[PDB]
């Protein structure tokens, strides 16, 4: 029934400096009679059970610091958090505790500010042993790189697809805070030995021009 | 003080049916809500209904009336919740809360439930070395393709877990109804491939050790 629009996707700023999150509901949670906007501002940790940081829209849960201020009216509600430390890093939902059912938002994720850093691209040709039972996976590898924002695209000698193509990226580094990724171009043996040229694009911010590995069969 | 300690994990085929429990110790169990929370990869958080251990029952989501049935025990603190006609989209994470008048404030541990009719099989790896053909600079990046298994994790390390720095390991992908993950390592070329350098994955689903030295 009621939708809770959550306010940037996910952003990534320094420690010490104030951030700003916004929540948007597609009615009014005002209640006329004790006038208070039922929507409540949760934390969850990375891989944990989320925990409520602002309730009643404005007022704070016992046990949360101060720095975690909440206000809006309406359709329109905040959270701001005055000094970021480390033990902020997680994810926040605003939930709307007006109607039923109860909704959430889709939650804006907290990251740590950085350096660009361009990814470490090396691709790997299929084994041995994986051509003697099964058939051919290329492997691509993309490491620590900042920002998260990042696209492989891979070509076969001219000719490109997407079938047999399963990615995978990591979380933010817990130590160095960058990202990596993988990716895979699954095939069978047979169609394997009729092409010679296997590269493995990127698109960085980094370089105007792509960091390319190729590698002839 | 309050507290909430949910069922293990349930890993289980598609088409059957699952009740977990939320154990309430620390308070009057048959004085508050008790509400069920759904987080599953890509679709945030969901509220699936709440239950009262006390006269009125149970309120349901609308798109959970047919499945998640929800039950209390008054006598032993217990909160159930009875999903049936499992499909591929109902593995999530669940957690049980006790509601209040401005929200939950108190959740549980949680309850990870995969659904999948995927044999358990133990995994196949393959070493990634880069090639003759290469302008090796410096560092060399080798890798560890794990293809084929279910379910569970598997635990990847390098050269029994000595060689950790620059060590990259990647979340599994489901392919063919069989997960497949791999990993990344960076050596110095003064090492490799003059010193050995192996990756050694357990599935302790199977109960398998595969040992796979990489060559070039």
């Amino acid at each position: 029934d009621i939708v809770m629009t959550q306010s940037p996707s996910s952003l990534a700023m320094s420690v010490g400096q104030k951030v700003t999150l916004s929540c948007k509901s597609s009615q009014s949670l005002l209640n006329s009679i004790n006038q208070k906007n039922y929507l409540a501002w949760y934390q969850q940790k990375p891989g944990q059970s989320p925990k409520m940081l602002v309730y009643f829209a404005s007022t704070r849960e016992s046990g949360v610091p101060d720095r975690f201020i909440g206000s809006g009216s309406g359709t329109d509600f905040t959270l701001t958090i005055s000094s970021v430390q480390a033990e902020d890093l997680a994810d926040y939902f605003c939930q709307q505790h007006y109607s039923t059912p109860l909704t959430f938002g889709a939650g804006t994720k907290l990251e740590l500010k950085r350096a660009d850093a361009a990814p470490t691209v090396s691709i790997f040709p299929p084994s041995s042993e994986q051509l003697t039972s099964g058939g051919a996976s290329v492997v691509c590898f993309l490491n620590n790189f900042y920002p998260k924002d990042i696209n492989v695209k891979w070509k076969i000698d001219g000719s490109e697809r997407q079938n047999g193509v399963l990615n995978s990226w990591t979380d933010q580094d817990s130590k160095d805070s960058t990202y990596s990724m993988s990716s895979t171009l699954t095939l069978t043996k047979d169609e394997y030995e009729r092409h010679n040229s296997y590269t493995c694009e990127a698109t960085h911010k980094t370089s105007t021009s792509p960091i390319v590995k190729s590698f002839n069969r | 003080q309050v507290q909430l300690q949910q069922s293990g994990a349930e890993l289980v085929r598609p088409g059957t049916s699952v009740k977990m429990s939320c154990k309430a110790a620390g308070y009057t169990f048959t004085n508050y809500w008790i509400g069920w929370i759904k987080q599953r990869p890509g679709h945030g958080l969901e509220w699936i209904g709440d239950i009262y251990p006390g006269g009125g029952y149970t309120n349901y989501n609308e798109k959970f009336k047919v499945k998640a049935t929800l039950t209390a025990d008054t006598s032993s603190v217990t909160a159930y919740m009875q999903l049936s006609s499992l499909t591929s989209e109902d593995s999530a994470i669940y957690y049980c809360t006790r509601e209040g008048n401005y929200g939950f404030a108190y959740w549980g541990q949680g309850t990870l439930v995969t659904v999948s009719a995927a044999k358990t099989t133990p995994p196949s790896v393959y070493p990634l070395a880069p090639g003759s053909a290469a302008q090796t600079n410096s560092m060399v990046t080798l890798g560890c393709l794990v293809k084929g298994y279910f379910p569970e994790p598997v635990t990847v390390t390098w050269n029994s877990g000595s060689l950790s720095s620059g060590v990259h390991t990647f979340p599994a992908v489901l392919q063919s109804d069989l997960y497949t993950l791999s990993s990344s390592v960076t050596v110095p070329s003064s090492t490799w491939p003059s010193e050995t350098v192996t990756c050694n994955v357990a599935h302790p689903a199977s109960s398998t050790k595969v040992d796979k030295k990489i060559v070039p």
